[PDB]
This record gives structure tokens, C-alpha cells and sequence, in this order.
């Protein structure tokens, strides 16, 4: 058999994620890994060596994850996300949503973009007195627990790394640690904290945090989002089979520029040539511009060789970028190809397929940790945050300006809805209160 | 101490450099103002104050 | 770690001074495998007595 | 003072033992598992009774 | 009272081996590498045996590539299928329990719902499990975690008499150290009563529960055991085929070509002067042993030397396989993949759009009649309202409303054929609202502010 999922082995496969994402630096300074040495025997050898740098730098990354991430980010975040409740009680949770001023849209869109790339995220609500919707890096988190109590499926304990620099009088670069401790006894919710000054682990005793009324906590407040659901059990990352994609193009790709670099240049050839004619007229060098003629002995046949095109190696780089733009991940455009309207509109769906499963997952993540703040704060419960669920958004046409406005005469569709399908085709900026407070008063006429 | 082998952001991403095994930090309050650490330039080799005997 | 990184140079003299490099020190993590010695759990001598296999 | 009986810290016999103690900082000694474990439960026939082995 | 808890049935055996085939190509490039032995043939097992057979065999699978058409295809229909939310019709304070938690994780109803749909169109197969803990739950069983089934025909009814599943559990001891511990659940039906034994084996140690019958609010015990087998096929606790061996089938043969393929590339890919008619003696007197083919140099030959550089031809016979298997795979109808050089005329798939959408249509009615059975057991479970359902996205390719659609919605409206909530619900699927119904009229109740 196999083991469950990868035996929680994707520790690599983020790595490579991470590098592949960072670019063609990080590429480059893992070639070893990537792009295995066309012999051994050289790898061995110092010559070897020299050759595999001269091998290697010659080559191009593509870098298709990057804009394929981007291009995700861009559909899923078009204008800001809905927030749905009090939303002048809660703008001191949504302006500085860690105190650091962060807008609580632009920690939505880190931890999309973690979602979107490594599929793994998480979302820890502490009370520091102000409530504080961290986010955790799929790395931090290091140990998750399901022992089901009372017959379900239950999360008990969960340890993440958590990360700060010291400034200390002197500059001096200081790293230090803290490591968070939530566990589940007995269906309540306790916590330790750990301090590390280069290796001095301060612990401190288990705390029982409480809401605002009090009766403390039932449920863990923390939720690790992924791109297949908010489970603890790890999901698979959504580009997998995209980064494979990209490092064996970048590997036929160092094949080619080599190809390029050596055999593309064409050459003379001079078969059926004498030394002696060589020094005799020749003279260890041939002038080849259209204003001198090089003579020959009898029956000498030059040949101008260079390799053509057409090769395996660029047939394989097209195949594998046409792969790319097969898999329907939205890295490139072709001005080339071209596609009638309303047959992509069969395959929206599908295409979306990620974007709409991360897109609720990070929504649902949020809602619970919202929820999990206004607990803290004794503020109300019936409290969402949705993000963009309709991708592809553009400038909405005059007719359909008429068909919402036409809607919105008929009671089928509310003035806050109307207004928020205004704004999201980009025909509108200002809030719906602040439009009514300027349109209650008299026509100017 | 930290050790930070499990994850590998960059190569060796200052993840050890041991830095220094001696304790420095004694300036200013750490030496309780003892060794004042400050940063005020002067000119020359030299810095001369007169007073009175 | 470079040894020597501050040194008692003189503004007033130009003489020669020696170079350093850096060294790169290798850390390990070993891997230690083990097992269990072969068991006999054959069904006859639990159900035998009447306890599940 | 965390208290265990290792044998790898009694390190001695009858009366030349040499009980060993080792004083620790943060993460000095580091065990990581490789999370691949594997269990084998194999039947064979031709005996008296069917076994197992585990 | 009862045999080994761990009984596999011999089928579930037999589809043990596709059930991980089709799992690890789900994985991707790293199951299927890791377990190459099983897919790519070895090309000569005589070198297998040899230590320099098992390198070239290493370098040979390393160089592959791993399309996983198939992960594409699932997500494709996932997304597909669930486009916008399920939606539930009955009383809805009362049930958002099981909405917002279904098994007391946090997890809402509708992702679970999306994770067995998930199974159903990889593997054809899953479970729901609903028990009682004071609050009820329901589980989410795997395709190879049910491990036995029985049926039997009572009274002319087919009727589940048993039904084991190995629920997978974790135990939290006192550290953080990893321990994996496992639960597994008999589900017996006696003399139509509905019996339920765990072996907990809580500390290692026996836990086994006895006879015991989880009883109703009302009371009256249970006719039925309250757990659900869904596939692909229908709800029968019979395997139901899985929809996905074909694609696998399809990208492991692609993926043994892409590997020739990428030899053939790496090996006779790259230019080659093979310089010939030529002889050692003028080798050292003029090349010696280093020629230079820079632009710049130029390098002379013999009599009668035919310098011809050589290198593997385009549209091989490796590219027309790999072609040919791309475009099976894109034939079998799945959304595995898109083609932008070609075209398709609007208005002619509309005639196909019921075959194409068929496995789509036929999991989400399994799924929805597992989860509206489920819900029906937990309401009887907590003794409410039984009349409610769970109705799954059925309509497929979706897309936003237009403004002729829009306007003949709200006609349909107007008019006494289509309801308030149908048209809100038809609204919300363009994505051309989004606040709830009873939100809606509530603010729009009063008259315009002007």
C-alpha cells in the first residue's frame, strides 16, 4: 500500500514551491537539486564543476508560477471584500487588524496568496486590551492533534512558531522566538507562551482565557485554512504539478541555450584542404566579407553549418509551454491563439475551480475568526466576511446599467446590493450612506 | 538555541554565523552609566577640556 | 567566524596588511532507524480462551 | 533536576560504576522523527493452526 | 458475539490496488515517481538486476514528466459542481448547528459536502456516519476506511445487517509526541434494531462497548442502521466503479511515453558535428583534440570529409503517441485540459451538454440524497421537522446573468409562476446579489428614501 496523503512529507514540496515562486535566483542556487549533471564523472572533476556553472548559467526560468499566483490573486481580489455586520464597531478591527496598521484586506491577501501557493495557512485570535487576528505561516505551524472527544472530531493541541526581532541598544542583530501553546482539556481552552533570549526558553504557566461575559472558551481560536478545506490534516498544495512543469522546461531550457551557445554559430568547414595550401595562401586566415573571394585547391567543398531549428529540445520547450496553457492556469497570454466568446464561458467554471475553493475557504477562515474576536469583545455574533466570489469582473456595459437600475425600480434586488454591483463593475467609489446623505437633498436643476 | 535546520527560507539564511561567545553588552545603563556608550565626533587626535584646580 | 575583524590600524602609516577568508562549517543529523523483532500472534490461542485476535 | 534511569547514563558496573549527569540548553539534543512508521501483520499456512506475525 | 473487528471484504481488497493507483495519481509527480516500479516497465530487467540497471533506471524516471491530467479534470468538475453553495430547505435556526459545525470542527457542512463529492468523483465511493455523542454529528467516512458491509433480505427488504468502518483517530497524550491510534465502529442490525459497538482501544487496552442502542428523542430505538454508502453509481453498499480509472489509465501510458520521450530528448537532442572521413594523423596535426566552433574560427578537413551535424528530428513517432494519448484524454469528454488554437461553435454543444455533464449530474444527486438522509437521521436524532433536503448545484457550466436574463427572471417574477425565493436564488447563482432573502425585504420593506 502507501502511506495517508504523503505521510505529511510536503516539506520539500514547499520548499521548492517557496524557491520556484522567489524567482530565478533561487532557481539558480539550486541547480544541483533541479537539474540533475549530465555526467558524473565531470561532476566529480573540477573541470566538471566549472562546466555545470557554465551549463547552468546559461539558462532561462521561465517563472510561470509567479504570474500564475498573480494572476489568481488578481481575479479573486478585485475592489475590497464584503463585510457584513456592525461596521463602525469593528473598523478598530479591520484598520490595524494586528496593530500594526495592516488593513485586515491586505492580511486576507497574504494569506490568499499562502492559500493559493503552498495550500496552508493559519489564523490565531489572541487577546493581548484589544483582540488580534494574527496570521501563521504554513512552516510555523508544528504540531496538530484530532483526538475526538464526546464523538467528534475534535483539534486539542496545536504548537506554532511565532517570530520577532529584538532591538536591543546595540543594532546588533538579535533573533529571538516565542512559541504559542494552545491545548484542548476537557473540552476548554488553555495556552502557555514561551520567551527564548538565544537559547533561554522562559515558560510560563497555563492560562485560561475568557470572553468578555466570561464562561471561557469551548473550541481552540485558531483555524488553518487550505486550499481544499480548513482542516487540520494537510492539503495538497494547488501548483504541485505546475512547479514540475516549470523546472523540467527550465532544464530542457539550459539544454537549449547550451545548444545555442555552441553549435549556433555558423562555421566555414573547408574540407578538402591542404596545409600547404593553408600557408601558402590562406595564411592562417580566411577574409570572408562580400568585398574579398577566398580561393581553393581542386575539388574542396565549403559548407556553412549551423544548426537549424525545429531541434527535439525546442519541440519539447514548446510542448511543455503548451502544457502550461493546457493545465488552464492563468500564467500567460498568446496573441497568437485566439478564442470566440461564450465557449469560454462553458469552462469559466471549471477554470475558476481553485479561485472559488480558495476564495470560501479564506472567507469561511476569516468569518470564524471574526466571530472568535467579537467573542472577545462581547460584540455581536451575526458577522461575515465574503470575498470576491464572481472572478473575470470588468466594466459592466450601459445596458447592463439599465438592467440593474431596472432591477432595482422592482423589489428584487436591494440598494446596498444594487450599489455594491455598481461599485464592483468600477462605475462608482463613494459608500452607499455617503451617496444618500448627498442625494436626500433638493435637485439642483 | 535556535537552529531554524528544519526550514530553509534562503541558504543559510542567517541561521549561524556564531557570532561572538563574549558578553558586550556593558554600555551606558547596562554598566549602570560606568561605560557610557555616545556618539559625538571631534576633530583631531585629541579632545582637551580645562578646569579650574 | 572571522578571527580577527578589528585590528589597531594607524591613519598616520600605510604598510601591509594580510587578508582573511571565510570558512564554511558543516552541521549533521544522523539518521537512526529501528524496529520490532518478528511476534507470534496466531488467532488459535486467543480465540481459543475467548479474547478478540 | 529531570530524573530518569537510562542505562546510557549509569555507564558503569558493581563498584567502578560512574553515574553520569549532563547539564542542557535550549534545543542541545534534537531527535526528529521521519514520520514513516509501518506495521505488517503477514498470515502463513501449512502449520497446524493459521499464524500471524507482527 | 462477533469475529475480528478488521475484515476486509475481497472486494474492497481487489480495489484496494486502483483505489491507490487512482489516490497517487490524484499526488502528482511525487507518488507517482516514488512508486515508479509499478507503472513504468523496466526497459530491460536484465540491467534491473545490475547496480548500474537501478541508476540508469533512477536517472531515467527522474527526467519524466508528470501531466496529472487527472487532479486537473477533478478540480474542474468540483468547481463545476460546486459553483455558489448547496442550499437547504427547512428550518434553519434550528439546524445551523449542523451547518456551521457538521462534526464539531468548525467545519461547515458545505465543505464536508464538498470533500465527499471530491471522493465520489475520484474514486466512487464514500460515507456519511451520523451517531450521537449533548449533540448529534456527522461523520465523514473514506473509500478504504469502510471495510465491511453486509446485506440481507428480511421480509422481502434489503436491509444493511452489518456495516464496519475503521474511523481513524489521533491520541493527545500527556506530550507532544506522536502517537496514531485507531477507532473502528461495527454497525449491526438484529431483529430490526440498529446496534452499535467502538473498539476504542483508548490506551491501548480493551475498550470494546457493549451492546448498546442509541435511541431516538422520542425514543423507539432505530428500524435502520444510520449510515449511508454514496458512489458514483447510486447509494448501494456495492462498489460503484470508480469514474477516474480511464484518465489514470491514460496519464500513466502518457507519462512512460513522456519519459522516453525526455531520454530520446536528452540524449540525442543536442547538435553533433560527427565529423568523418577523417584519419588520427591529421586529428593531431591540426585539431588536436580541441576544435573550435565559434563564428570567428573556422577549422578545415581532409579529402573526401563530410562533416555532418546531426541531431533528432521534430514529429517523431514518441510526439504523435504523446499527441494522440493528449487528445484521448481530451476525447473522453473530461475537463482535464483546455486547447485555445481550437474552436468550437457556440450553440452546437448545447445539444451535448447532457452527456458531457453526466458524471456531474449523477454525483450530485447521490450526494444529495446521502446528505438529505443524513440530515433526516440527525433530525430524528434530535426529533425535528423531517421534511427537509439538501438540493446540490445541478445546473452546470454557469456564468453570469445577462440583462435579457435578469429582465425575463423578474418578469417570471412578476407574474405567479416563479417564486420570491426562486428568483433570489436564481439572482444569487448570476452573482448578482448577495444578502439574504428575509435581509432583502426587510430593507426594502420601506418606501424610497428619493
Amino acid at each position: 500500500k502507501y502511506v495517508r496523503e504523503d505521510a505529511k512529507k510536503m516539506h520539500k514540496l514547499w520548499a521548492h514551491i517557496r524557491m520556484a515562486m522567489e524567482g530565478s535566483r533561487a532557481i539558480k542556487d539550486n541547480a544541483k537539486e533541479f537539474v540533475p549533471h549530465p555526467d558524473n564523472t565531470k561532476a566529480t572533476t573540477p573541470e566538471g564543476v566549472a562546466r555545470y556553472k557554465a551549463y547552468i548559467e546559461r539558462a532561462v526560468w521561465y517563472g510561470a508560477s509567479a504570474n500564475t499566483v498573480d494572476g489568481m490573486l488578481g481575479q479573486i481580489f478585485a475592489r475590497d471584500p464584503v463585510f457584513t455586520g456592525p461596521e463602525d464597531k469593528f473598523d478598530m478591527l479591520i484598520n490595524d487588524v494586528d496593530g500594526s496598521g495592516l488593513s485586515i484586506h491586505q492580511q486576507a491577501r497574504d494569506s490568499a496568496e499562502d492559500a493559493l501557493s503552498l495550500g496552508r495557512g493559519g489564523l490565531f485570535v489572541d487577546y493581548s486590551a484589544r483582540p488580534y487576528i494574527k496570521f501563521i505561516a504554513a512552516e510555523d505551524i508544528l504540531n496538530w492533534r484530532e483526538r475526538w472527544v464526546n464523538g467528534a472530531k475534535r483539534t486539542t493541541l496545536l504548537v506554532f512558531r511565532e517570530e520577532s526581532d529584538a532591538d536591543d541598544d546595540g543594532y546588533q542583530i538579535y533573533k529571538e522566538e516565542v512559541w504559542r501553546e494552545l491545548r484542548l482539556v476537557d473540552g476548554t481552552y488553555w495556552q502557555r507562551t514561551w520567551r527564548e533570549n538565544d537559547g533561554q526558553l522562559y515558560v510560563d504557566d497555563w492560562i485560561s482565557p475568557t470572553k468578555a461575559d466570561g464562561s471561557q472558551f469551548d473550541e481552540i481560536p485558531f483555524v488553518i485554512f487550505g486550499s481544499k478545506n480548513n482542516d487540520p490534516t494537510i492539503d495538497m498544495p494547488p501548483m504541485r504539478d505546475l512547479v514540475e512543469l516549470n523546472i523540467a522546461h527550465f532544464r530542457n531550457s539550459a539544454d537549449y541555450e547550451e545548444a545555442c551557445f555552441i553549435c549556433g554559430q555558423p562555421t566555414l568547414f573547408l574540407s578538402g584542404l591542404t596545409e600547404h595550401w593553408v600557408k601558402n595562401v590562406l595564411g592562417g586566415a580566411v577574409v570572408i566579407g562580400s568585398r574579398d573571394a577566398v580561393p581553393l585547391p581542386v575539388n574542396a567543398k565549403p559548407e556553412l553549418l549551423q544548426a537549424e531549428g525545429n531541434g527535439m529540445v525546442k519541440e519539447a520547450m514548446d510542448q511543455k509551454e503548451r502544457q502550461m496553457v493546457a493545465l488552464g492556469a492563468k500564467l500567460i497570454d498568446s496573441d497568437k491563439t485566439q478564442r470566440t466568446f461564450g465557449e469560454a464561458s462553458m469552462e469559466a467554471a471549471a477554470q475558476n475551480s481553485v479561485l472559488s475553493r480558495v476564495s470560501k475557504n479564506v472567507s469561511d477562515a476569516y468569518t470564524k475568526a471574526l466571530r472568535w474576536a467579537a467573542m472577545f469583545l462581547g460584540l455581536d455574533e451575526k458577522i461575515e466576511y465574503e470575498l470576491n466570489s464572481d472572478f473575470d469582473i470588468n466594466k459592466m456595459s450601459p445596458e447592463e446599467l439599465a438592467a440593474v437600475i431596472s432591477a432595482w425600480q422592482s423589489n428584487a434586488i436591494s440598494f446596498t446590493e444594487m450599489r455594491w454591483q455598481i461599485k464592483k463593475g468600477g462605475r462608482a467609489y463613494l459608500e452607499d450612506e455617503d451617496m444618500r446623505n448627498e442625494s436626500e437633498q433638493d435637485d439642483p436643476l | 538555541a535556535l537552529s531554524d535546520l528544519q526550514v530553509f527560507n534562503d541558504w543559510a539564511y542567517k541561521t549561524m554565523s556564531e557570532v561572538l561567545d563574549q558578553q558586550v553588552e556593558l554600555f551606558n545603563g547596562a554598566t549602570r552609566g560606568a561605560i557610557i556608550l555616545r556618539s559625538a565626533g571631534n576633530t583631531g587626535d585629541l579632545s582637551e577640556a580645562a578646569f579650574w584646580a | 567566524k572571522i578571527q580577527g575583524l578589528v585590528r589597531p590600524r594607524d591613519p598616520y602609516s600605510n604598510a601591509d596588511v594580510a587578508a582573511k577568508d571565510l570558512r564554511q562549517l558543516v552541521d549533521n543529523t544522523i539518521k537512526v532507524a529501528s524496529g520490532t523483532p518478528p511476534i507470534n500472534i496466531p488467532p488459535s490461542m486467543l480465540r481459543w480462551i475467548q479474547k478478540n485476535p | 533536576i529531570i530524573i530518569t534511569d537510562s542505562p546510557a547514563l549509569v555507564s558503569g558496573a558493581a563498584e567502578t560504576l560512574r553515574h553520569s549527569t549532563l547539564g542542557l540548553t535550549t534545543g542541545a539534543i534534537l531527535i526528529e522523527q521521519n514520520q514513516d512508521f509501518d506495521s505488517t501483520v503477514v498470515d502463513g499456512t501449512g502449520k497446524q493452526n493459521i499464524t500471524r506475525q507482527y
